């Protein structure tokens, strides 16, 4: 069980650790989060009490180093940093633990929610979507735009998701125009799976990471990416049976976690109705269709 | 974006454009089977592709053989239309290729856009106008060449005959759409108007009769009466 200590909490901020969130008051004696499950990526994210504008956060994996948070009064945010001195870090954490100034990552033993949301998400792939090679962790916030958004402006601060575009020469084989537009199997399986992602695990990892950025930081271009990757599968007539089964599980837990209030803006009516009721895979997402109908029957 | 009343003079500027109408591509008769079920029999169709400035009509005849063994023909017809339009563009010299293509039905947008991905600078546009191009098959010589085709064929016409020698392309398009609106609302009456006077003929190389300017005003007036008439016979006014 790993620890992310905080130097201090100079400003009142709502702190999040994956699906969990808690409130810290201005200059409250808070020194971090302990008992963080090893083996999963994590995201520590924040929303300032004074400026609910710009929810932001850091993706990280405790196996890749010792990380801590420190408020920067010049740039005005909680920053993640790496501590390279291992004995300094152990001594810091042990003191803060001895004085009980840390919250416990509050995981219920039965609960596989986080695993199910991050099953295919790897830090090494996150760091190629979010390019900042001098850090082991990755910053994301509400406002960051995607490579594809920028095509339609600062490249260093972009989300470099895989561009998907259904009316593009990449998606449409010369001479197979109608076939490929109406059945996206060649784009999914040859272009994207075999060519770009290499396997369905990397595909699902990007899909899951896009959903999580969409939900946690309201990142609009992330939501576009998550829906595009679902729609590309649902609009393919030929999908490996194991992918369809895994997709149903993936989406089921996303819809189960997505707070009820965010559905208005995040869920795209057209994609979901097309996917559950019109598409080739209309009959292949039993768990997802059941929770969508029982939770959000208005959308549909 | 979409083409409407407000940007209507854009049709007659010097940027090459084409209207594409797909209504008459997939044409069927519906009939009863010996067992009392219903069945369709296709007949020859056509793509109606028109330069509104010059009057040049690229009439691609769609022979019924293109549907043989195919499913979901109404959907295929849109993609076949888009395939043929894209082939026509690639066949033209660069300086003759259109800068815009306006489709008369919004369901042609995605099929044409996908077939034209190689031409990213050609704008594919819808329109809010309710243009009467479906009545093209009420023009005897166009109907005749479509029905006699035994194979796929492209036939080139000028749908304005020699009108542009005497009138502008705005006026010629207005005359065309009025003739076609009339032929669409009451074909028999429309054709009676056009051929009532045996002394006015259709030249071998034309589609419409050789009216003087004064006879065209008479004709144009009679067509507006018909359209208002039928509009009353329809709504009782
Ligand atoms: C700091 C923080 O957590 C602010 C916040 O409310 N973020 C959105 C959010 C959080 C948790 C879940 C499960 C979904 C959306």
């Amino acid at each position: 069980m790993n620890t992310v200590p905080f130097t201090s909490a100079p400003i009142e901020v709502t702190i999040g650790i994956d699906q969990y969130s808690f409130n810290v008051k201005e200059n409250q004696p808070f020194h971090g989060i302990k008992d963080i499950p090893i083996g999963h990526v994590h995201v520590i994210h924040f929303q300032h009490a004074d400026n609910s504008s710009m929810r932001y956060g850091y993706w990280f994996d405790c196996r890749m180093g010792n990380f801590y948070i420190q408020y920067d009064p010049k740039d005005g945010l909680y920053k993640m940093m790496e501590e390279r001195d291992g004995a300094k870090f152990e001594n810091i954490v042990h003191n803060f633990k001895e004085r009980q100034m840390m919250v416990s990552y509050p995981k219920i033993d039965e609960d596989d929610t986080w695993y199910n949301l991050t099953e295919f998400v790897q830090m090494d792939k996150i760091r190629k979507i979010v390019r900042k090679d001098e850090n082991q962790f990755s910053y994301v916030d509400s406002s960051m735009t995607t490579v594809q958004e920028n095509e339609l402006s600062d490249p260093a601060h972009s989300l470099n998701y895989t561009v998907i575009n259904f009316k593009s020469r990449e998606a449409i084989r010369p001479g197979h125009e109608m076939e490929d537009f109406l059945d996206k199997s060649y784009y999914l399986n040859t272009v994207m799976l075999q060519g770009i992602f290499k396997n369905s695990s990397n595909y699902f990892g990007e899909l899951q990471f896009a959903f999580l950025n969409a939900m946690f930081f309201g990142n609009y271009g992330s939501s576009l990416q998550w829906h595009a990757m679902i729609e590309l599968i649902c609009s393919s007539a030929t999908v490996p049976k194991h992918m369809l089964d895994k997709l149903d599980e993936i989406l089921y837990y996303q819809i189960k976690t997505l707070p009820e209030q965010y559905s208005d803006i995040l869920l795209n009516e057209r994609v979901w109705n097309i996917c559950l009721y019109s598409s080739f895979q209309k009959n292949s997402l039993h768990n997802t269709e059941k929770i969508m109908e029982n939770k959000y029957p208005e959308l549909l | 974006g979409a083409m409407n009343s407000s940007n209507y003079a854009e049709l007659f500027n010097n940027d090459i454009k084409l209207f594409v109408d797909d209504t008459n591509v997939y044409r069927v008769t519906v009939h009863k089977t010996f067992e009392g079920n219903v069945a369709t029999k296709a007949i020859n169709g056509c793509i109606f592709t028109l330069n509104p400035k010059t009057g040049h009509l690229f009439l691609k005849i769609i022979h019924t053989s293109v549907w043989a063994g195919q499913k979901r023909l109404s959907q295929l017809a849109k993609w076949k239309t888009a395939e043929e339009v894209s082939a026509l563009v690639r066949s033209l010299p660069k300086e003759e290729q259109p800068k815009q293509i306006i489709v008369t039905r919004k369901a042609m947008l995605d099929p044409l856009e996908v077939h034209m991905l190689d031409f990213p600078n050609i704008a594919i546009r819808p329109t809010e106008l309710r243009l009467p191009f479906s009545a093209a098959m009420s023009i005897d010589k166009l109907s005749d060449v479509v029905m006699k085709a035994t194979e796929p064929q492209m036939v080139l016409f000028n749908i304005y005959d020699d009108w542009l020698d005497r009138i502008s392309s705005y006026t010629a398009f207005s005359r065309l759409t009025l003739l076609l609106r009339a032929l669409k609302t009451n074909e028999e009456s429309a054709k009676m108007i056009l051929l009532s006077d045996p002394t006015i003929t259709i030249k071998s190389y034309h589609l419409w009769p050789s009216f003087t300017d004064e006879q065209w005003i008479t004709i144009e007036s009679q067509m507006r009466d018909l359209i208002l008439t039928e509009y009353g016979r329809k709504y009782n006014v």
